[PDB]
């Protein structure tokens, strides 16, 4: 269940998100702040220090992929669980990602949106985005059973 | 487990921010309340929980000043927050699962107001720091 | 999705659960091990030390109520989220219970079942009960949005 | 933050259990793997992950002996586990969200095998203790 105000807070801010920049920034933060997450992304090469992470082209590309998927969740915001079924299964059964890391990533995304939008990321707008993040996290955690 | 580099980073952003202790604290507190509405019950005695609320302003400053105290005693965070741990556990009865929520909104506010200074390494440092403040505040719970 | 083996592990063990004893033991453990949870249960009187908790008649009664609800989840195990909608809403909007405490309670319940069933709580049987607990937790956390 | 009473409780159940270090460790490890199947990947090099597996027996004993070492140095858990923290973080790359899972299965096994001795206060003590062991094992991760 979304309020119209929530829907608006999400789709207006989304219309101004650069998914390359925000997605790269968010994944960089994930890998620097929670560096154990580096284990899940061996394919990227050297991601073992901040400078290497921040300049890594594969990190940037992957961060964009993640933010595009957030865009998919938004387009399916009335039922993200159904839409994210395969993706959830993938992160569980192929990648074995502990679901606490989805929360870590969501935190990094909220931080990045704050940094990016400044005073425009008002408390109501943040609250709506936290709800959206929570719904994404729950959808990604679901096929853990 | 804060490194020298971490402490430098924390002291740096904090030095750059602590002049807005009250605005930053009001925003972090307000944001916790709106964005994580399960926390509202603890501040249900306030007439207004918005960031414009005078009681939120007053209380935000207290939060941020307590955090400044910890930054200033960053090698004894246990000690600096032990009194507050007792208060939260015994008087206020705050479920310690909430400490990460305010920690998160403080980082959000730092990023909002100081996006150039809140780099990924500074973020790391500050997240370690607030995790240690949270661990310390939880120490007297059991 | 349940396997027949899982269904069997759950319903056979359930047929031997004393909901008064297991439910009292589980809530006692919750209140002793995670004592901050005592804040949510002011109506019970003095629940501030182990001996007082363990002998408290209201704790015992409430623990039975919880275990009866686990029985309801089991009867609705194909869709616990739907069945627990009101209950989830209640624990969120009326009681304001932080959902990490559902995990704490589930841990105490698994421990109590281990203590109660000994070597009969085999690794497969525990695995099925952990899945059941996880599904209950998820159902109780759901109406947090 | 372990009290005198907590340390007494931990040492008591541990004294009563440590003769079955290998069986208890094999059961806790096996149970972690079956009950929390996200952890299987870390032990995917073993041919058999069941509790009857010889490699699980061998490794369970190591876990339980390391925990005994911590019980025996219960006033310096940080110190006792620092080597193992480095190993888990740097060599093994174990996501530190898993430490609570093994902590939980160890408590389950203690309750299973020693239900009279694993009273609610002993449970409290042991949960504090494994939380401190987990915190220590996480210390070198960042
Ligand atoms: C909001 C959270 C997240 C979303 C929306 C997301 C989405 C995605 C998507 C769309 C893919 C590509 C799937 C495909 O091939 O079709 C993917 C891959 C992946 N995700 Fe995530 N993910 C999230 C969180 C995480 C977290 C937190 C981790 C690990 C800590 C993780 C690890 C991976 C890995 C390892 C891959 C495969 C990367 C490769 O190409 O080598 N994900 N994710
Ligand atoms: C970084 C974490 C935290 C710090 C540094 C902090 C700091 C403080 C301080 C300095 C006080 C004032 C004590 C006094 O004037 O004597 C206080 C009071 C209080 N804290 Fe916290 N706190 C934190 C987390 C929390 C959380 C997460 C909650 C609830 C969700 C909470 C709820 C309260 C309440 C209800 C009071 C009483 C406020 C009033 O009556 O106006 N605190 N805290
Ligand atoms: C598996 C987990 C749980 C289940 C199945 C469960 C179920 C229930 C049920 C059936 C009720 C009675 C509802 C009614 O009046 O019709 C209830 C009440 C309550 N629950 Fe839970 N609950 C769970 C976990 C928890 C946790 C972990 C907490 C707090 C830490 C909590 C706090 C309460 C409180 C405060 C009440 C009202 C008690 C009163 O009568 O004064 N619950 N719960
Ligand atoms: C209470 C927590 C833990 C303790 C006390 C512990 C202890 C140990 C010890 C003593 C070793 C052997 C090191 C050696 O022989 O040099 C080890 C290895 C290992 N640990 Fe842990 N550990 C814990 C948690 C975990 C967790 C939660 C995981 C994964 C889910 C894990 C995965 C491993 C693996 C994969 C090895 C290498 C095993 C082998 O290759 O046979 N550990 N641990």
């Amino acid at each position: 269940e979304w309020t119209d105000s929530e829907r608006f807070a999400i789709t207006t801010l989304w219309a101004k998100v650069n998914v390359e920049s925000v997605g790269a920034q968010a994944l960089v933060r994930l890998l620097v702040v929670y560096p154990w997450t580096q284990r899940y992304f061996g394919a990227f090469g050297n991601i073992s220090d901040a400078a290497a992470i921040a300049g890594n082209a594969q990190v940037h590309a992957h961060g964009k992929t993640v933010l595009d998927s957030v865009g998919n969740a938004i387009a399916h915001m009335d039922d993200v669980a159904d839409a994210f079924t395969a993706l959830s299964t993938f992160h569980s059964e192929t990648l074995h990602v502990d679901p606490d890391n989805f929360q870590h990533f969501g935190d990094c995304l909220s931080i990045v949106l704050a940094a990016t939008f400044g005073t425009a990321y008002t408390p109501d707008v943040q609250a709506a985005w936290q709800k959206m993040i929570a719904v994404i996290i729950s959808a990604l955690s679901k096929e853990y059973h | 487990s804060l490194t020298s580099a971490d402490k430098s980073h924390v002291k740096s952003i904090w030095s750059k921010a602590s002049g807005k202790a009250e605005e930053l604290g009001a925003e972090a507190l307000g944001r916790m309340l709106e964005v994580f509405p399960n926390t509202k019950t603890y501040f249900s005695h306030y007439a207004d929980l918005s960031v414009s609320s005078g009681q939120v302003h007053t209380h935000g400053k207290k939060i941020l000043d307590a955090i400044t105290t910890a930054v200033n005693h960053i090698d004894d965070i246990t000690g600096t927050m032990t009194a507050l741990s007792t208060l939260h556990a015994k008087t206020l009865r705050v479920d310690p699962a909430n400490f990460k929520i305010l920690s998160h909104t403080i980082l959000v506010v730092l990023a909002l107001y100081f996006p150039a200074d809140f780099t990924p390494e500074v973020h790391l440092a500050c997240d370690k720091f607030l995790a240690s403040v949270s661990h310390t505040l939880a120490t007297k719970y059991r």
